[PDB]
């Protein structure tokens, strides 16, 4: 660890890239599924012709 | 020759908290407007 202390920039950029990917996954899910702002409920009656 | 003190009023040793004290310059190189990471023998905070 004391030897690796001089590669802090390399580790910081690695963790930054991975954190960006991780946030991007949640963003992708939000764009795909969270388009509708209201949670509509199915009607009790299913008279859909 | 020395004299051994005989009057004694002893209590348990008190303890206090070191509020971010005991930091020293790790080297003799001038550094300005930089943020530097170093491992050494330091007095841990608090
Ligand atoms: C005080 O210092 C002297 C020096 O030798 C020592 O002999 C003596 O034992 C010391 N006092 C006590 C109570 O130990």
């Amino acid at each position: 660890s004391n030897l690796l202390l001089q590669y802090g920039s390399f580790c910081t950029q690695l963790n930054r890239a991975l954190t960006g990917i991780a946030v991007e996954q949640d963003k992708n899910t939000q764009e795909v599924f969270a388009q509708v702002k209201q949670i509509y409920k199915t009607p009790p009656i299913k008279d859909f012709g | 020759q020395c004299v051994n003190l005989t009057t004694r009023t002893q209590l348990p040793p008190a303890y206090t908290n070191s509020f971010t004290r005991g930091v020293y310059y790790p080297d003799k190189v001038f550094r300005s407007s930089v943020l530097h990471s170093t491992q050494d023998l330091f007095l841990p905070f608090f």
